[PDB]
């Protein structure tokens, strides 16, 4: 009631006070979701977090804050899927019990994509990836789980096909028993570019020189280059790997530095 | 069990925050 209107206007502030394009669309869609719920401590929590997302200029923190609202607001409550409620407390507790703040982007990023999804392959692989991150308390294993948990769903969201997605899965699991093995996180980002290839149906030409490792990706049309875009600089940033990006018509051309 | 999975789901979003509230 009277929270989602302060919401909208709190979710304004918000955006006229910083230029993070990110952070916009988060406040955006914080406003909109609360709208659309009657649940009173839903709407006190997403209050609460563009609040304190006011009170602070450290751009970093301001998405993760948003981030929690986004989550909450999606499945906080009662009359929202059992599933996805599971998913969305997965995500809080790992977020909550870990420091590094890329481990809490990871978690509430990877949640908030699958539950938009509505795909089960993708609910399931993302609640099963959070689970085997909270089994452990390796960040480094953490955030390589998350990434590539978080470039899965985004297929799904994007509309990858059944077949494409299920040969996407499979990479998915090649890259966490890669991880586990204690696989460089280039090789780790590597298999990110290789998850999307496949989810999208395309192909990919590597260039191996030890140094400068080049993946050509030939084929990807304007959607297809910024889902494939996201997904694998989100996994560059949680694993803190360089990467350079150059797109040229249908082709991107990611070269990824040790 | 939602009734109980969104009461978890209201209490651990609230501590996160305040998590993130006090470290900069």
């Amino acid at each position: 009631g009277s929270m989602k209107e302060e919401i909208k206007r709190l979710a304004e502030e918000l955006k006229e006070k910083t230029k993070n394009e990110e952070i916009k669309r988060l406040a955006e869609e914080a406003a909109e979701l609360a709208e659309r719920s009657d649940d009173p401590e839903v709407l006190e929590v997403v209050k609460k977090a563009l609040e304190e997302a006011l009170k602070s200029k450290n751009e970093e923190k301001i998405e993760l804050l948003l981030l929690v609202a986004v989550l909450v607001a999606e499945a906080g409550s009662v009359d929202a899927v059992e599933e996805k409620l599971e998913i969305a407390l997965l995500a809080l507790k790992l977020a909550e019990e870990s420091k590094d703040p890329r481990i809490i982007r990871g978690a509430l990023r990877a949640a908030i994509a699958a539950l938009r999804s509505d795909d089960p392959l993708a609910l399931k692989t993302v609640k099963e990836a959070l689970e085997r991150a909270r089994a452990s308390k390796d960040e480094r294993l953490i955030r390589a789980i998350l990434a590539a948990a978080y470039a899965f769903a985004l297929l799904a969201v994007a509309g990858a096909s059944a077949e494409r997605l299920k040969e996407a899965e499979a990479i998915v699991k090649e890259l966490i028993a890669a991880a586990e093995k204690g696989a460089s996180p280039q090789e780790l980002v590597l298999l990110v570019i290789e998850m999307m290839v496949k989810g999208m149906g395309v192909t990919m030409e590597t260039h191996r020189s030890g140094n400068e490792v080049k993946v050509v990706i030939k084929g990807l049309h304007e959607s297809q280059q910024e889902v494939l875009l996201e997904a694998v600089l989100f996994a560059a940033e949680l694993m803190g790997v360089r990467v350079r990006i150059r797109f040229k018509g249908d082709t991107v051309t990611i070269v990824v530095r040790e | 069990r939602k009734k109980e999975l969104a009461k978890e789901v209201i209490e651990t979003a609230k501590k996160l925050i305040e998590k993130l509230a006090k470290e900069e």
